[PDB]
DNA sequence: ATCAGAATCCCGGTGCCGAGGCCGCTCAATTGGTCGTAGACAGCTCTAGCACCGCTTAAACGCACGTACGCGCTGTCCCCCGCGTTTTAACCGCCAAGG
DNA sequence: CCTTGGCGGTTAAAACGCGGGGGACAGCGCGTACGTGCGTTTAAGCGGTGCTAGAGCTGTCTACGACCAATTGAGCGGCCTCGGCACCGGGATTCTGAT
């Protein structure tokens, strides 16, 4: 379900983004801000899907998503 | 093509076909798709040249976009031009702060 | 024998920060992905690059936020990280209305 | 069976001008790709904003002039400048 | 010259929105700008849509979308619901 | 109802938005019925503005409406701020906010 | 007719300019710095009225706007003095250089 | 000259008491007076670029406002 | 300070699979000619951006005086980290509808 | 033809427990710099008064860009070889860990 995002993979980005230290609090504001993200990203995605009246969400309307937020990625049909 | 012809190396051509299917302005001037295509020519090779270099610093042949991500990350007016935008594969600079590391 | 703390804590910083692999396991974030679209959309098939695109992004957006978690709690004379710094830096960014 | 179209043999030329031994990868040369489609798409979105903002229809070199040199910062768009308006230069001796 | 403004539109509004209420004409000017400003980008999401589906013309669904995509949630919904009724007694009639 | 916003039933013109969306060059062709759509939006966002500029009006007791009771309704609600917080209002000032910190006791 | 305790005129200043609505700098200096800070883009620039408005407006906003970043920078450490480190750690965390 | 410096201490103050700041420092002047500076140049430069594009030599308030509108500042009732 | 001891990059040997190079094939770039109008340019108007001067008083500014945070030091508590230990399900790989 | 569902092996990783000292809290001990009021100086603001440069509106003739029809070659689909990084084992410094 939701705990997939585990405690060694917080701790990974915290390691990777340069964070030395990390109490033991942060984990559950990280999933909720992961999950308000994706509910953001992911709606954004699902309404461009349906728009189309198609059923399978394509990265491409997922990199158009990003672009409506600010946050483009490349690589993927841009 | 006009691209040898004006001393470039992207197309002319297809840059100004796809403004027209862009319908960026009702009619399109002539001279203005040969500047657009000289711009991209020279972000494109400038692009390349801090790649080549970043893959030379690994010592490596090939471009991995870890290269590329360095690259924009490292040059001051390409990061401002690129930092609302993530790469895929890319990473993020080696930056440790001062204060956390030990005596 | 035995290594004393925060200094194998640096140790994954570094490795971690030349590493460019997805931090995040696949299946459970695919899982999470259809149970957070099952609410929007019923019957939503998902595309594996899809799913990766939002696998790298959200690793990016949680890179940063964290970098500006470390910024927050380290400007305040801390090297911990607390929940606070995050509601502080997501509040200054904008994102918190 | 569609035909895709993309700049990877454009680029290919380019690296290879600029560098004579470099190999590219296919993600790499997708993310560039991507990065020219964008700056594509940023350069005409400014230069139809500039010429609706005098109320002109007609695109000139002058307006993607302008635009270069509000996105692009400083050097940048110096530079661009310089090797656009020699290459305008170039194409208007010949044909 | 011959300028164009949204200000009787937006004095018919009011008088509908609050008959004993009146407005300043920088708040007028503030209230054109914003309309400018909100036709624009609806549109603007619209043409977006059209675009990257293939689609040359702008009818009812691309205006619905793209009100739905801007506007959060309660807001997206009656603005659609009033664009909706609209068309639909437009339509009628 | 001879104008196509008497037929729609709305305030706002539906005949000047549709000749602004054929002259904002947004595609080849442009639908009869997206420019009623347009309209009632338009018409249905200034009016949500509309009640809680009043209504702000009504709490400085003021007969008429100020850009200031307009940043305050921008404001207030939490759906129109979420919409216009890149958006500054002339001469509309900030909010009356004191931190509890700040406060003294 | 007597000193009271320092903060008391803070308080009461910050409510009557937050219940305010005016431009707090003067219109001539900044006119005057709008003019020497153009000269250099292009000579002999004549400035509309309305443009020095729209600056004052603009600028006005963002000075106050880092000013509540900087006091919420400034309260986060649990302190009530505002450093310009607060006014960097603000403008880094705004995304802004 | 240094007309950057005629943006007064008790300016910067007022600005400040309207953000809600309860304590000030003596040298936040200077950084403030620094970020103005930043602020006015890019907005400025952005404008004068549009202004010339337009082949006029007169700074127009729907300059500054595209300036900003690109800046991400959007101002209303200024036109446009 | 100075010795003990794992960690990991450089070095050498494996190796394999996508990138570079090439080939074949096709529809969009290139060229000539035409015509329709967007605007480049000449030209008059009159608007407002600007420069100057005189009052005129609101606003900034230097200074004395005071105490309210700023910062540091010292103590006390506690709770993630790092170690080892136990479980576990994700990934690889294979294999099939089926929409 | 790309997405989804099922199944089997396993090992790399996620999840658990516990000792502990470094870091997060608090509570003083002062130091001084900013807050505040009091004059004192100053410069912004307002009211005229010209002054004039440049934005704005008007018309006219043009010359370039949206159209048509040939034409041909350079870019995309398809195919084949290699080396350069994925990977694995050794070696020695580079740090920390301990005293």
């Amino acid at each position: 379900n939701i705990q997939g995002i585990t405690k060694p993979a917080i701790r990974r980005l915290a390691r990777r983004g340069g964070v030395k230290r990390i109490s033991g609090l942060i984990y559950e504001e990280t999933r909720g801000v992961l999950k308000v993200f994706l509910e953001n990203v992911i709606r954004d995605a699902v309404t461009y899907t349906e728009h189309a009246k198609r059923k399978t969400v394509t990265a491409m309307d997922v990199v158009y998503a990003l672009k409506r937020q600010g946050r483009t990625l490349y690589g993927f049909g841009g | 093509t006009r691209s040898s012809r004006a001393g470039l190396q992207f197309p002319v051509g297809r840059v100004h076909r796809l403004l027209r299917k862009g319908n960026y302005s009702e009619r399109v001037g002539a001279g203005a798709p040969v500047y657009l295509a000289a711009v991209l020519e020279y972000l494109t090779a400038e692009i390349l040249e801090l790649a080549g270099n970043a893959a030379r610093d690994n010592k490596k042949t090939r471009i991995i976009p870890r290269h590329l991500q360095l690259a924009i990350r490292n040059d001051e007016e390409l990061n401002k031009l690129l930092g609302r935008v993530t790469i895929a594969q890319g990473g993020v600079l080696p930056n440790i702060q001062a204060v956390l590391l030990p005596k | 024998h035995r290594y004393r703390p925060g200094t194998v804590a640096l140790r994954e910083i570094r490795r971690y920060q030349k590493s460019t692999e997805l931090l995040i396991r696949k299946l459970p974030f695919q899982r999470l992905v259809r149970e957070i679209a099952q609410d929007f959309k019923t019957d939503l098939r998902f595309q594996s690059a899809a799913i990766g695109a939002l696998q790298e992004a959200s690793e990016a957006y949680l890179v940063g936020l964290f970098e500006d978690t470390n910024l927050c709690a380290i400007h305040a004379k801390r090297v911990t990280i607390m929940p606070k710094d995050i509601q502080l830096a997501r509040r200054i960014r904008g994102e918190r209305a | 069976r569609s035909r895709k179209e993309s700049y990877s043999i454009y680029v290919y030329k380019v690296l290879k001008q600029v560098h004579p031994d470099t190999g590219i990868s296919s993600k790499a040369m997708g993310i560039m790709n991507s990065f020219v489609n964008d700056i594509f798409e940023r350069i005409a979105g400014e230069a139809s904003r500039l010429a609706h903002y005098n109320k002109r229809s007609t695109i000139t070199s002058r307006e993607i002039q302008t635009a270069v040199r509000l996105l692009l910062p400083g050097e940048l768009a110096k530079h661009a400048v310089s090797e656009g308006t020699k290459a305008v230069t170039k194409y208007t001796s010949a044909k």
